[PDB]
């Protein structure tokens, strides 16, 4: 996130890893009605009570 | 859930959607399913209505 590197960033926030692999995934896909599809991203890159988090290193550093 | 019996004008709104329709048929008809819509209007003894509301 400090380095530009747009791409691998990217890839690291939306990883979803199907099977013997879930645990290291990072978005996971929920209950899907019609065409609506729910996502649950998870939140390491949020300031709340997390000091030095992406937001900042984004907005600052 | 049809031959034992049902009503077929179960209107569902209460108002997550993506407004299908309030009618079972409209449902059936915004996916793409032909079989359901086939099977209704046909099959049951009492059946659906093309021009519900």
């Amino acid at each position: 996130a400090k380095e530009g590197k747009i791409e691998i960033f990217r890839h690291i926030l939306q990883r979803e890893f199907s099977g013997p692999y879930q645990p290291l995934s990072r978005k996971f896909t929920e209950w899907c009605y019609g065409p609506v599809r729910v996502s649950l991203y998870d939140l390491s890159s949020v300031d709340s009570w997390e000091k030095n988090s992406v937001l900042e290193i984004i907005a600052f550093h | 859930l049809v031959e034992n019996g049902a009503d077929v004008h179960l209107r569902a709104c209460g108002r997550t959607c993506f407004y299908f329709g309030e009618l079972p048929l409209s449902l059936a008809a915004c996916t793409k399913q032909w079989d359901v819509v086939t099977y209704l209007l046909e099959n049951p003894h009492q059946p659906a209505s093309l021009e519900a509301t």
